[PDB]
């Protein structure tokens, strides 16, 4: 692999980071969804 | 009297006059496979796949108008009438970009639909395929006139039912953009029903452009809401 | 370009950020929250704009059945550039 | 309507193979229960197979009550075996609630649930 | 061979294992599926499907899924008569709604008409 | 027309038409339907009192040996008022064809337990049984192959959804696995796929 | 066209019944399977070090279910449904939207790495392929919520390497 | 080629644009040839008078004649476009055509 290591683009990371599992810092899922429907906000106002 | 006698492949069916071809194999169930038709929009021979032989005559008739003259025999599978179709649909496929991803009718096309069922498997004519740039319709419709196959749906729906009166063809040949020319802003009732009515995706919702797909959702019953019509 | 949310961790470029009241802040308590580093809104922003002469001119991206087919796109309007669907990357002209 | 039955010519044969079919499972209780290492009283389980037996009262044809008596002995034949373990004896009782009542209000509150 | 027979209704909801709770609880719809009006095609007639009524369907807090407690949402029965659809749904026992079956309207269309002397039918474009 | 179209006969095609004919010919009792497949594997449609008496005679009778007994599922089909079908699947041992014996019947009316004729039947009327619920006439064992003790419903059917109304789970308070309903975290999204368009309009049913 | 075996029979001469009488008294061709085992133990044999050599593979391999992206480039994605509409577990689920700038966006991709069935049909499905089956295959997560894969974490698996998955494909773009 | 407006003023109305009193009774003969019921028809003379009067047609001459005629504009826009007599686009006072196409070339 002498022959062509890299690639000439912007986006790799330099580090190659080993398996990270398995640590106190590796990957936990989440929706990447915004907010559903826009629950309805209260007057700010107080009357009576 | 009032019963015209059409032999549908050989099988004999009673129609009415003045109707159709389209009507008659409807009634024995035949769907002729059909673009520029509409069953509530009056009718303009342009799609020119809803050809079908009678024998005894050299060409081959425009079944979307054709009337029924008395006494008829019909062969809806003949061999031209699948040439014909495998035609037609060879030369619709040219000028449509490749472009059925990033299409929103993917699951409600009727080019693939009927060039599954109907046409051939591998295209000719390697290099051309014409752009033609949109306009600026409405906030209400997205609209890619690229994809605009020019079957004329649009614009006999839009200036009979409509009355709108302005949506235009201009120029000749593969020059002919449908549309108003001075780009006004198409702002009128009725003016959302149009994306659908457009069979292909030259015309789109603007809200749910790129976010689903009709594979996914399922279909609900429900009636009209704030208008006593329903 | 990622940004700080007012309750401190990295957005994303998908407006899904936390507010203050979320339990998913103290379910990623102790971990990393894996965030992306590359936002493809400011890649094209890096991307310059390609000037050819012609009327309707081709996209690929880079191979023979590589990457994405071939799309013709027009370049008739004079101030409304030319944007791939596939690509996103525009053009001019030069008549 | 000509329609061939399983067993039986009216609902008397089909009483007697239920009847003795319960017979059996009255007189299969407390050998299993002292076999399967259970927990439950012999009243509480004996209970619970007769109001099994008065939940499916409302059958009138002779084919269904001999199908289930046909269900019934296939069971009590899992049963005398060693087959089934404390598993499906105790799945025959329902210690998972699942609360809700026939309460109005109690769907109320744990709404859709009608 | 013309045996005992006697003559009811069937029995096969006792049968079937399925709990009371979902035979009477939720309710079962018969009708002819609508035409999917962007395109045109009538080849999904000729089916009456049974479909029940769909229920909550919350969101999955971890993933973002379509969490359901709702094992019969996921059903759909094709029929040829409607008669096929009642006897099925009086076999199995739950409750029924069935909607009429509604046919389009032959409709009388002629070229001559659209581009007549004297009428106000006139595309003036075409 | 000629080249990657897979060919078929019509020595075959008279040969199978011929004997299926000969067939309905020597029983006139039970024959109703003799098709013959375009790709030669002969289907006869048959009434559910004669069964026994067909099989000993397609065991046997010397023109046409017929030892081998195969697949015989009563393929789940709604909408009928005799729903469920008996295909006996017979594979000859001189002779190198496949015919198929397809008798209909209901649910609740049994059909006549051919155990009795065939020695490889038992697990496969079992199956049956726990299966769609295909009651037998002086059989040996009804017992449940294939599915849980106590499960019921017979799954295979129409009747019976994707999931079952059984969930189980270990827990530590009684120290056990029990059975819960239902709690699905996907939907299980059913993707629709009937298009429309009809393309074999050589299969299309008349209409009213 | 048949070719049966053990009829044949044994002779009935003093010699050939004495030999077998051999065989069966004397335990020779035990002792032959004994020489037949050390001329197999005399071997140098066929393991790996296996923290040191990793064994061979294809080019076609499928594991990691990696994205790329485009030449100085976006998203390779388009969000046109065909890997979730042919996923056989349905174990993609795409909740998509488009951004304001035009481009065809997302919101969510996600893959159930317990529902894989490592097909490739999402590979051979995706026109502008960017699900890509992976080269390498080291999974072994310790917790079960790990393995469901967002979008960032595809893009950050991405955005380790493309070398190796461009020389997959370069090597593999003509047979398919 | 560039069938977009694209108003850019010398177009974009108001733009001034009158006929002749002289020229409105040459428009009544127009329309004095056609029978009634179709009014409508006389679009091609009289946007054929609109060349004669401007050697190029701007926006403000299709809607003068879209006022006139009881027309829809759009089908002023379709003649306009359809035909080749009709150069909307500016030439010069004389305009030079070179007809080449079978025998000529
Ligand atoms: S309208 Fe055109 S781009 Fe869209 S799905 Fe049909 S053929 Fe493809
Ligand atoms: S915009 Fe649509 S409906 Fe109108 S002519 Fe084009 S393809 Fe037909
Ligand atoms: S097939 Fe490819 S482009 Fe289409 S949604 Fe899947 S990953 Fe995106
Ligand atoms: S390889 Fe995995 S993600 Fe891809 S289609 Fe198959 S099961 Fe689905
Ligand atoms: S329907 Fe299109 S031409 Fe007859
Ligand atoms: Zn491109």
């Amino acid at each position: 692999p002498t022959v062509k290591p890299p690639t000439a683009r912007k986006f790799i990371w330099t580090n190659h980071k080993f398996n990270l599992s398995g640590t106190p810092q590796q990957y936990v899922p989440y929706s990447t969804t915004r907010k559903k429907i826009q629950e309805w906000v209260p007057p700010s106002t107080p009357y009576k | 009297s009032n019963l015209i006698e059409v032999f549908v492949d050989g099988q004999s069916v009673m129609v009415e006059p003045g109707t159709t071809v389209l009507q008659a194999c409807e009634k024995v169930g035949m769907q002729i496979p059909r673009f520029c038709y509409h069953e509530r929009l009056s009718v303009a021979g342009n799609c020119r796949m809803c050809l079908v032989e009678i024998e005894k005559a050299p060409k081959v008739v425009a079944a979307c108008a054709m009337p029924v003259m008395k006494g008829w025999n019909i062969l809806t599978n003949s061999e031209k009438t699948k040439k014909a179709r495998e035609g037609v649909m060879e030369f619709l496929l040219a000028n449509h970009p490749l472009d059925c991803p990033i299409c929103d009718q993917g699951g409600e096309c009727d080019l693939q639909d009927q060039s599954m069922m109907f046409g051939s498997d591998r295209s000719r004519f390697l290099e051309g395929k014409r752009a033609v740039e949109d306009k600026n319709i409405g906030p209400l419709v997205k609209t890619i006139m690229t994809r605009c196959i020019q079957c004329t749906r649009c614009i006999r729906f839009a200036s009979e039912i409509a009355g709108v009166d302005d949506l235009g063809t201009t120029g000749r040949g593969n020059d002919m953009q449908v549309g108003t020319y001075i780009e006004k802003m198409f702002m009128s009732e009725l003016s959302g029903n149009i994306i659908d009515i457009c069979p292909v995706g030259a015309l789109t919702s603007k809200p749910y452009a790129f976010t689903a797909r009709p594979w996914e959702t399922r279909k609900t019953e429900s009636i009209d809401v704030m208008d006593a019509v329903g | 370009g990622v940004r700080t949310s007012p309750t401190g961790e990295k957005v994303t470029h998908t407006g899904q950020v936390y507010d203050d009241e979320d339990y998913r802040r103290v379910r990623f308590v102790g971990r990393q929250k894996e965030v992306n580093e590359n936002f493809a809104i400011d890649l094209i922003a890096e991307q310059p704009v390609s000037q050819v002469g012609s009327r309707v001119i081709s996209c690929d991206g880079g191979g023979g059945a590589l990457g994405h087919p071939r799309v013709y796109i027009n370049l008739d309007k004079e101030t409304k550039t030319g944007t791939c669907g596939y690509c996103g990357l525009q053009f001019r002209q030069q008549h | 309507t000509s329609v061939k039955p399983i067993f039986s010519r009216d609902m008397n044969e089909a009483k007697r193979r239920v009847r003795e079919l319960y017979r059996a499972w009255y007189r299969e209780v407390p050998n299993t229960v002292h076999l399967f290492q259970l927990d439950i009283s012999v009243k509480q389980g004996r209970d619970k197979v007769r109001e099994m037996f008065k939940k499916n009262a409302h059958v009138t044809d002779p084919r269904v009550v001999d199908l289930l008596v046909i269900k019934g002995k296939m069971e009590l034949e899992e049963t005398i075996n060693v087959w089934k373990q404390r598993t499906h004896v105790m799945r025959f009782f329902h210690e998972t609630e699942a609360p809700r009542p026939k309460d109005f209000l109690s769907k109320f509150y744990v709404g859709h649930d009608p | 061979t013309q045996l005992i027979t006697v003559d009811e209704k069937l029995d096969i909801t006792t049968l079937t294992g399925v709990p009371e709770e979902h035979i009477k609880t939720r309710k079962a719809r018969i009708f002819v599926p609508a035409r999917n009006n962007m395109q045109s095609g009538v080849n999904n007639t000729k089916k009456w499907k049974m479909e029940f009524d769909t229920r909550e369907r919350w969101e999955n807090p971890l993933m973002g899924w379509a969490s359901t407690a709702d094992p019969l949402s996921n059903l759909v029965l094709t029929f040829s008569t409607k008669e096929d659809a009642i006897a099925f749904a009086e076999k199995n026992g739950w409750s029924y709604d069935v909607e009429e079956r509604k046919v389009p309207k032959p409709k009388s269309k002629s070229y001559g008409a659209n581009f007549s002397w004297n009428k106000r039918t006139r595309v003036s474009t075409k | 027309t000629r080249p990657t179209v897979r060919p078929r006969n019509d020595v075959a095609h008279k040969q199978l038409s011929a004997f299926g004919e000969y067939v309905a010919e020597i029983l006139p009792k039970y024959v109703q339907q003799v098709q013959v497949s375009c790709f030669s594997e002969l289907e006869i449609c048959i009434h559910p009192d004669g069964v026994i008496p067909v099989l000993t005679f397609l065991r046997d009778h010397s023109n046409a040996q017929f030892k081998s007994l195969a697949d015989l599922t009563a393929v789940d089909i709604p909408t009928r008022q005799n729903r469920f079908e008996i295909v006996y699947n017979l594979l000859s041992l001189r002779f190198n064809s496949r015919i198929r014996v397809k008798t209909y019947t209901d649910e609740l009316t049994p059909v006549e337990s051919s155990v009795s004729v065939y020695k490889a039947a038992n697990w496969y009327e079992r199956e049956i049984w726990d299966m769609f619920g295909v009651f037998f006439a002086n059989h040996p064992d009804l017992r449940r192959i294939l599915t849980d003790y106590g499960f019921e419903g017979h799954p295979f059917r129409k009747d019976f959804p994707l999931s079952g109304y059984v969930e189980l789970r270990y827990d530590d308070e009684v120290k056990r696995v029990v059975a819960e309903p239902v709690e699905l975290a996907q939907e299980f999204r059913k993707f629709d796929l009937n298009s429309p368009w009809e393309a074999f309009p050589a299969y299309r049913q008349p209409p009213e | 066209t048949y070719k049966y075996v053990n009829l044949r029979e044994p002779s009935m001469d003093m010699k050939s019944v004495t030999d077998r009488a051999a065989q069966t008294l004397l335990w020779t061709e035990l002792i032959r399977g004994l020489g037949m085992t050390l001329s197999y133990l005399f071997r140098e044999p066929a393991t790996i070090n296996y923290p040191f050599e990793k064994g061979p593979l294809s080019p076609r391999f499928r594991g990691e279910h990696a994205l790329r992206r485009y030449p100085s480039g976006e998203e390779r994605c388009i969000a046109c449904k065909l890997c979730e509409a042919v996923c056989p577990a349905q174990a993609i689920t795409i909740e998509a939207e488009p951004r304001a700038d035009g481009s065809r966006r997302t919101t969510r991709y996600d893959i159930d790495m317990t529902k894989c069935i490592y097909c490739g049909f999402c590979q051979e499905a995706c026109p502008v392929d960017a699900i890509v089956e992976g080269p390498n295959f080291e999974f072994s997560t310790e917790t079960h919520e790990e393995l469901l894969y967002n979008k960032e974490k595809l893009l950050n698996n991405g955005d380790k390497w493309e070398a190796e998955i461009a020389a997959n494909i370069q090597a593999d773009y003509l047979y398919r | 080629a560039l069938f977009v407006h694209r108003d850019t003023p010398k177009n974009n109305p108001e733009t001034p644009f009158d006929f002749t009193p002289e020229n409105y009774k040459r428009i009544e003969a127009i329309v004095k040839n056609y029978p009634e019921g179709h009014k409508a028809a006389a679009v091609l003379p009289v946007l054929d008078l609109a060349q004669r009067q401007n050697g190029w047609l701007p926006i403000s001459a299709m809607n003068k004649v879209a006022e006139i005629l009881q027309v829809p504009p759009m089908r002023v826009y379709e003649v306009a476009t359809f035909y080749t007599m009709y150069n909307r686009k500016p030439v010069g006072k004389y305009h030079i055509q070179v007809c080449t196409t079978t025998p000529c070339m």
